């Protein structure tokens, strides 16, 4: 089962026309990231038929030169964003690897999803495209993972990730949830949750090898 | 001038920073009973609520090992100040959705 399926089937049941053409303006008399060639790259770098794990996000990067496309994810030239080197840090404890780089497409192409709940934003302004269309685009994406695959960890952080819970069948999936990893909310819950081997062991269980978490 | 940079001019002169380094800017959203002090999270003001957030970021800030931060509930100004080197958060301003609870905002003034 492939994406462009999937892609068409969301496409028919939903008339995206007035958020590409919100869109089409959008790039032509602003800024807005990620680049537009980059907006599916989790798409593009996970086949539908490699995911293990989804990670959700929330929307991308909204400085120069961060967003490409995943979740959590900058640019390999960019600096560590909070929630990333906390990520990292809880990564080092769980796992055992250190990472430095901040680019994380060889997650992506060991099978994690990086999937932002919202694609697009202007710059410098948070939530500026939040509600034209993209939720309706990737609830049914999360629900299509759900939906087709067999056995997927979804990892879910921040209460926003966690309303889409009721979009996951538990009966064939693994939900890993915590507060998010950003240092405002970290230590209530992020920090000792093991994200990442609770994954790896999940997979196991069910006879599918590890996500190599380590840089690839 | 924008609130974020009065926050910077008055983070770089507290700390001694470097005037010209860019601050970068995380924004994510998470429920107030997880990033605020458990006392200013109460049932009716800020319980329950999903703040818009905006934590900012460089290799000096990194250095000092502090977050200087800006909290909304939307379009309503919530929070400023920064975690600092003990992770506690220091306020410059504290609104609760009823009254405001700290407000030395004076201090932004440059």
């Amino acid at each position: 089962m492939e994406w462009s399926q999937i892609f068409h089937d969301i496409t028919t049941k939903h008339d995206f026309k007035a958020m590409h053409d919100f869109l089409e303006k959008e790039y032509s008399t602003a800024i807005v990231y990620p680049d537009r060639e980059n907006i599916y790259q989790a798409f593009d770098l996970t086949p539908f038929e490699n995911i293990k794990v989804v990670i959700l996000g929330q929307d991308p990067y909204h400085g120069p030169n961060q967003a490409h496309g995943l979740a959590f994810s900058v640019q390999p030239n960019a600096k560590f964003p909070p929630s990333l080197r906390n990520m990292y840090k809880e990564l080092a404890d769980d796992i055992g690897c250190v990472r430095q780089t901040p680019h994380l497409q060889d997650w992506a192409r060991e099978g994690v999803l990086l999937l932002n709940t919202v694609l697009t934003v202007r710059q410098g302004e948070a939530n500026s495209h939040r509600d034209i269309g993209w939720e309706t685009f990737t609830d049914e994406i999360i629900k299509a993972v759900s939906d087709y695959k067999e056995h997927v960890v979804f990892i879910l952080w921040g209460k926003p990730a966690q309303q889409k819970i009721k979009l996951i069948d538990t009966s064939k999936h693994c939900i890993i949830k915590s507060v998010h990893p950003s240092p405002l909310s970290a230590y209530r819950g992020f920090f000792g949750s093991k994200p990442y081997s609770k994954a790896n062991t999940y997979l196991e269980s069910v006879g599918k090898s590890p996500i190599n978490w380590c840089e690839s | 001038m924008t609130l974020e940079l009065q926050l910077k001019h008055y983070i770089t002169n507290l700390f001694n920073l470097p005037k010209d380094e860019k601050w970068e800017c995380e924004s994510i959203e998470e429920i107030a009973d997880d990033i605020l002090p458990d006392q200013y999270v109460r049932l009716g003001a800020l319980s329950n609520k999903i703040l818009q957030t905006y934590t900012y970021y460089s290799d000096t800030l990194h250095e000092s090992n502090i977050y200087p931060f800006i909290l909304y509930y939307q379009k309503q100004l919530i929070a400023i100040g920064y975690i600092d080197e003990n992770h506690d958060m220091d306020f410059l301003y504290l609104h609760n959705t009823i009254m405001p609870l700290l407000d030395q905002r004076y201090l932004l003034t440059g």
